[PDB]
């Protein structure tokens, strides 16, 4: 296949999380909180994560809680069998931007915006994908792209025609902790959440797995030790041959 | 010499020791999958209303 | 009399852990038995739990997954470690494989342990195949569907037989709950057929390296290969936790994390790693049914190795030239492999073909005629 | 053809004399270094060949087949690329 | 294949001037190279055992061969156990490679195939 | 703004100059092409994202850590 | 030497016990350490790190 129906590969950039021995940073999972909530949600839903995922993440108990009363769920009917709505509560989950599919294209000239949840794990290239295809719109199609109409020239998207126009542009969002909002830095933060958000297990299990490294590798030395000190009978055995 | 013996005894005894801390950690974090899940123990906190229930 | 020998069960035990009269040189090619016992026992235990949380209606099932990675507690390990241990069984299985075929081990008194191993091999294959597709992601899905189709080459009724085996007219909800319920099985079936191996091969007991009898030099399983297991038991965790704690998708695909979507097809269908090298030897041939045959024939033939060996000794330690064809064979067998997940394209269909006529020609012509010549080269070479 | 112990099959013995000492009377790393550095040595040396020919070999064909394939299709292969299908 | 196939086609190369003279020297290589030398064995040791024929060949060897003979395994079991080669005296020279056990098993499978046949007379 | 701007100029007329050409040359070609009559009928359409893509892999090697660094 | 062989070693129900004991010892203390450790390599980055300013 041509590199374009590939699409073009992304750099290696030096995520925080990178390191065997490295947590996400937390701060900029917050920051990317806000990006997504301020404009990636307008089109994409994030349908696997609940407000109680972010309490100790990103945000507070109090501040999760915030966030999910500000909207209105569906609660049981009422005594009468009627509909009603309710509040939300930490256990909800963050609510979508379209009620189905068919609104979703409809809304997005046919193309249908995925979910975000794994996106980070569904694609090859994980964060550096997201961050690449983010701030790599050029201004200018490479001269003799033709583009189908309603796409946009990406050359990390495999054809190099995306249905998402660019959408970070320096200043969109305000971050709350006084960061300059450039296009690579909110794209660095909405990498990183939505990083998260596939793998919210991330820090604890490597943190175990650097438990399970040390325990593991003294065994091996001992198993090493124990099994020669086993063995060295056999391996020191000597013969003396007579033939009768 | 009782030290002789007592050196491969550290080494068998180590390892005897590393497997049972290892042994725990590992039945313990495995059967912990049995115990509530996230979503069972996020439906707990029933809030009720009283204004609607009458006397008797 | 010991208790371990006077009562039968703690005999049977006996017989087979501790007292086992074991070659006193096996080397730690002599491990992956063991190591594909730890993963049957991995598997089972980290299936078994996946089960406790896993939904296999259509609706639900990639959800119920994303549960197990999210919510379950230590759900994202006993999901890993169950993805990630099918390739450590795999890549133990063929270097199990591989000790067997360049020790002999598949030579009289030894073909009936070597056969029921063949079979081994294919439930292996099915029992995974089904459990990658009870995922219900996209690779989940398409793979399924190309597989299953292959069963349609079987001329008269294999289409009745596809549509029998969906139980509808396309992959979907029938076909997962019943791969649900015999990938629950088929690992106990294996356990049965790896049980049965054994209990064939207690008959001439292991062979060794040197290929020579070891009647004459026997040590107890236990302590000696008991302690030795320990050093590969603990290797091999050491490789487990590297994939599971720090790169535990590395052996993945990406796509497999997109629910199934029977309209959108995947840019490329492709089995899992250890199922290309038999996708590659079906894609040679350009006939449907032609390629069915093939891919199981390269299975198959696997048994006919007790006859075409010539050689009049066991093994490969003393033989140059069969160390090197064997060298190309597997070699081979690793170039098939790549080929698998290879777009259609020029120049690598023609490589594909040549090097599907290089893995037959290895068990049809050139072991039986090297061996035949080493035969000879011993004979003269010793006079 | 294979026996239990006391009757493993081996054809009669006599006239060997086999000798060892207690695991615990032995240093079990004994001579570690030297077996290490030297014996490796020697065993990797006299197996090498069969390793490195059909690993090179292989990874020729490969690196041929897939540098080929990359350049068939660029712009400047599309000639090549449209004989070759 | 069997001892007795091995040693008839040997026997033809060896007959055939041409042919000895150009296989001889590359089976004296490819010993050279098998290396059994270097773990004290003579070639007549490596003999796959587990068969009638071959069973019924080594219990007709003479006791003191017989005994040499498990010598040699169980000292060529030590050498290999311990990732060590033969030194010395161990070694096998070229002049000590004798096919101790190829008489016999000629002899038995003599036989075996002499049954074979009878086994298909026909009278005439 | 964006430090991306500033790096990626720099990398384009610095390390990557030559793949900057290429580029350049390419577009002048094809929009050159573009603008002769009958190439709407013309079997085979030249692009420049061969060019393009080496470029930006180039930009790419010279700037990922950079950029990282300042953020 | 003798005395440690003699109490802890020679019966094998001491052993055992001297083992469960030590591995209980260890199962905490290295809990502990690696707590603090994995906090001073990934310092500032986590939760615990910024929970201040909410
Ligand atoms: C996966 C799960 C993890 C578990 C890992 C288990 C793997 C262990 C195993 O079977 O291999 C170890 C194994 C060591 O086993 P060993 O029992 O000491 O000797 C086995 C060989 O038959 C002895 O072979 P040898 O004595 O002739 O020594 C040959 C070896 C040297 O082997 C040494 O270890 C020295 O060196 C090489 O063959 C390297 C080839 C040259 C490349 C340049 O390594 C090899 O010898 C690999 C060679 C394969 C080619
Ligand atoms: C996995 C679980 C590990 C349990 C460890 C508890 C202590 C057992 C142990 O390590 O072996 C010591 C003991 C004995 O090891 P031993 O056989 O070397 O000790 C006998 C000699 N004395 C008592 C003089 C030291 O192992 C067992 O009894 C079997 C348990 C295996 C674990
Ligand atoms: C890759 C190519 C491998 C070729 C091996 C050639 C022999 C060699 O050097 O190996 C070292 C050793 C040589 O050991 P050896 O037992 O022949 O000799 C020991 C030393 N002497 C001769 C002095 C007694 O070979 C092995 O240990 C071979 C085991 C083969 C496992 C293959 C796994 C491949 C999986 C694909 C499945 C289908
Ligand atoms: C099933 C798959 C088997 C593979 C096991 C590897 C590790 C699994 C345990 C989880 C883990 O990461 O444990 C770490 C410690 O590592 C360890 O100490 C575990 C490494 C030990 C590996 C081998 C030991 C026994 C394995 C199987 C024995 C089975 C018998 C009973 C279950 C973390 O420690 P933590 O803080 O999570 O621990 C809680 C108590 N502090
Ligand atoms: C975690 C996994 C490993 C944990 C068990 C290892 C044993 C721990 C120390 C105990 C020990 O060394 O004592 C011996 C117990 O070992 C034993 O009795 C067992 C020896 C080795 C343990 C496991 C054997 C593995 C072999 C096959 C692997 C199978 C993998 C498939 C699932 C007895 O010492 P002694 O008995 O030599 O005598 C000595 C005099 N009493
Ligand atoms: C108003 C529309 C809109 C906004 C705002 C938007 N997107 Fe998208 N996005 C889309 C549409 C439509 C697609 C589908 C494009 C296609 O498949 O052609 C898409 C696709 C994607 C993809 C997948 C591309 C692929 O490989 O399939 C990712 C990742 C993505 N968006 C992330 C984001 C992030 C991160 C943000 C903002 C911070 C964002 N989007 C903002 C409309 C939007
Ligand atoms: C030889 C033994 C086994 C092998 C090789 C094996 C292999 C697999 C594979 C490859 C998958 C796909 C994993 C993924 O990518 O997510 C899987 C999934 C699964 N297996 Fe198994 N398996 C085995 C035994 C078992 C057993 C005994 C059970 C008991 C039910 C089981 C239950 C499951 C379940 C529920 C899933 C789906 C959840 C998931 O994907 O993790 N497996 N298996
Ligand atoms: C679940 C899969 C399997 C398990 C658990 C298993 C286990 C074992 C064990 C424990 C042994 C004795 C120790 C050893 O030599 O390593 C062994 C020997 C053997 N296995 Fe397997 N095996 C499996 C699959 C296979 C397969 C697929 C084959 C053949 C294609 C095979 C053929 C044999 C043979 C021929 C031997 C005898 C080798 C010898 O000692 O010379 N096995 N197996
Ligand atoms: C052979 C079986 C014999 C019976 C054994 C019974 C075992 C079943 C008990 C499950 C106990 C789980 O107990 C609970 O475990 C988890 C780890 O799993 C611990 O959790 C602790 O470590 C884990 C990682 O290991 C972190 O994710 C967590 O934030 C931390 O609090 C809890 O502190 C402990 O309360
Ligand atoms: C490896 C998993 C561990 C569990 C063991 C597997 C369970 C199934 C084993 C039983 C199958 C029958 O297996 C058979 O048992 C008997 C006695 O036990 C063995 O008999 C052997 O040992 C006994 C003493 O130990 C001797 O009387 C006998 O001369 C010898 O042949 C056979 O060699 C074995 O083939």
């Amino acid at each position: 296949m041509t590199a374009a129906e590939h699409g073009l590969h992304p750099a290696e950039y030096p995520w925080p999380q990178n390191g065997m021995l490295s947590t996400f940073d937390h701060a900029s999972l917050r920051r990317g909180y806000q990006v997504y909530k301020e404009v990636c949600a307008a089109c994409h839903s994030l349908d696997r994560i609940a407000w109680r995922n972010l309490v100790g993440v990103t945000h507070t108990t109090d501040e999760a809680k915030a966030f999910a009363e500000e909207l209105e769920y569906d609660d049981e009917p009422d005594d009468e069998g009627n509909p009603r709505k309710r509040p939300g509560k930490l256990a909800d989950y963050i609510p979508g931007p379209y009620p189905n599919e068919q609104a979703a294209r409809a809304a997005n000239q046919g193309a249908l915006p995925p979910d975000l949840s794994l996106i980070a794990k569904a694609r090859h290239g994980g964060a550096d994908y997201i961050f690449a295809l983010l701030t790599g719109y050029p201004d200018e199609p490479p001269a003799g792209v033709v583009l189908a109409p309603g796409m946009n020239y990406n050359p990390y998207f495999p054809g190099g025609g995306i249905g998402m126009a660019r959408t970070l542009f320096d200043g969109v969002v305000e971050y709350e902790d006084g960061t300059p909002a450039t296009t690579s830095q909110m794209a660095k933060d909405v990498a990183a959440f939505l990083t998260w958000a596939a793998e919210p297990e991330h820090d604890e299990r490597k943190k175990l797995g650097l438990k399970a490294i040390i325990v593991i590798s003294a065994m091996l030395g001992l198993s090493v030790y124990i099994k020669k000190f086993k063995w060295s009978p056999i391996k020191n055995r000597k013969f003396i041959y007579n033939p009768p | 010499t009782d030290a002789n013996r007592l050196f491969s005894y550290f080494m068998i005894g180590s390892f005897g020791m590393l497997s049972a801390a290892g042994a725990k950690a590992t039945v313990q974090d495995f059967l912990s999958n049995m115990s509530a899940s996230a979503d069972v123990l996020a439906m707990a906190k029933v809030e009720v209303k009283l204004g609607a229930i009458p006397l008797g | 009399m010991a208790l371990r020998k006077k009562n039968s069960l703690l005999n049977m035990a006996n017989s087979y852990v501790l007292d086992s009269p074991q070659p006193s040189n096996l080397n730690y090619f002599w491990n992956f038995g063991s190591l594909l016992a730890l993963c049957l026992v991995i598997q089972l235990a980290t299936g078994i739990t996946l089960a406790m949380h896993y939904t296999s209606h259509a609706s639900l099932a990639f959800d119920s997954v994303e549960h197990i990675m999210r919510d379950v507690n230590f759900g994202w390990f006993i999901r890993y470690a169950h993805a990630n241990t099918a390739s450590f069984f795999f890549i133990c299985i063929y270097a199990h494989m591989g000790r067997n075929i360049y020790y002999g081990s598949y030579k009289t008194p030894r073909v009936l342990p070597w056969s029921i191993g063949v079979i081994i091999f294919l439930l292996l294959i099915i029992t995974a195949f089904m459990g990658y597709v009870l995922v219900f992601g996209q690779m989940s899905l398409w793979g399924a569907t190309v597989i299953c189709n292959l069963v349609s080459a079987i001329p008269w009724l294999g289409e009745d037989i596809v549509h029998f085996l969906w139980g509808g007219f396309s992959v979907g909800n029938p076909t997962l709950q019943r791969f649900f319920a015999l990938h629950y099985l088929m690992p106990f079936v294996l356990a049965v057929f790896a049980l049965l191996h054994l209990i064939a091969l207690h008959t001439a007991g292991s062979s060794n390296p040197l290929g020579i009898t070891s009647n004459v030099d026997k040590l107890s399983m236990h302590p000696y290969y008991s302690f030795k297991d320990l050093i590969t038991v603990f290797a091999f965790l050491l490789m487990f936790t590297l994939f599971v704690f720090f790169s535990p998708d590395k052996l993945g695909h990406p796509d497999n994390y997109i629910p199934a979507n029977p309209m959108v097809t995947p840019a490329s269908i492709v089995p899992e790693w250890y199922l290309l090298p038999f996708y590659a030897i079906l894609r040679a041939i350009p006939d449907k049914l032609g390629g069915v045959i093939a891919m199981v024939a390269a299975i198959l033939i696997l048994l006919i190795l007790p006859i075409v060996d010539r050689s009049i000794i066991r093994g490969n330690a003393f033989k140059p030239i069969s160390k090197l064809l064997f060298g190309f064979f597997i070699c081979n067998f690793l170039l098939l492999g790549v080929l698998g997940q290879v777009h259609i394209e020029p120049p690598f269909i023609v490589l594909g073909q040549i090097c599907t006529i290089f893995y037959f020609s290895y068990f049809l012509i050139l072991l039986p005629m090297v061996s035949t010549i080493e035969n000879i080269f011993f004979y003269i070479g010793s006079l | 053809y294979m026996g239990w112990w006391g009757h493993m099959g081996s054809p009669p013995q006599k006239g060997i004399a086999g000798y060892t000492i207690s695991p615990f009377a032995a240093r079990p790393f004994a001579g570690v270094v030297h077996a290490a550095i030297f014996n490796t040595f020697r065993r990797t040396k006299n197996q090498a060949l069969f390793v490195i020919l059909p690993v090179s070999f292989f990874y020729y064909v490969w690196t041929q087949a897939s540098e080929k394939n990359e350049w068939l299709y660029t712009k400047a292969g599309r000639h090549e690329l449209a004989k070759a299908l | 294949a069997s001892i007795t196939s091995v040693v008839k086609t040997s026997e033809l190369i060896l007959k055939s001037p041409l042919l000895s003279k150009i296989v001889v020297p590359l089976a004296k290589t490819y010993v050279k190279f098998s290396g059994y030398r270097q773990l004290g064995f003579k070639m007549n040791d490596l003999i796959i055992e587990e068969t009638p024929n071959m069973q019924l060949a080594l219990r007709r060897l003479p006791p003191t061969e017989s005994y040499d003979r498990v010598y040699r395994l169980i000292r060529a079991t030590q050498f290999s156990l311990s990732h060590k080669l033969a030194t010395g005296n161990d070694i096998t020279k070229p002049e000590e490679d004798d096919h101790y056990l190829i008489p016999y098993i000629l002899d038995v499978e003599a036989e075996a195939f002499e049954k074979d046949a009878l086994d298909n007379l026909e009278v005439v | 703004p964006d430090p991306a701007i500033a790096l990626h100029e720099a990398a384009a007329e610095g390390p990557c100059h030559d793949f900057k050409h290429h580029f350049d040359e390419c577009v002048e070609r094809v929009t050159k092409a573009q603008e002769a009559e009958d190439y709407d009928h013309a079997e085979y359409k030249e692009d420049c994202v061969e060019e393009f893509f080496h470029l930006q892999h180039c930009i790419n090697d010279n700037t990922a850590d950079k950029l990282f660094r300042v953020l | 030497a003798t005395t440690f062989y003699n109490v802890f070693v020679k019966r094998n129900s001491a052993f055992v016990a001297t083992i469960l004991a030590s591995a209980f010892v260890f199962d905490m203390t290295f809990e502990t350490a690696i707590d603090n450790f994995w906090d001073r390599i990934n310092a500032g980055k986590q939760w615990k790190d910024i929970r201040h300013k909410y």
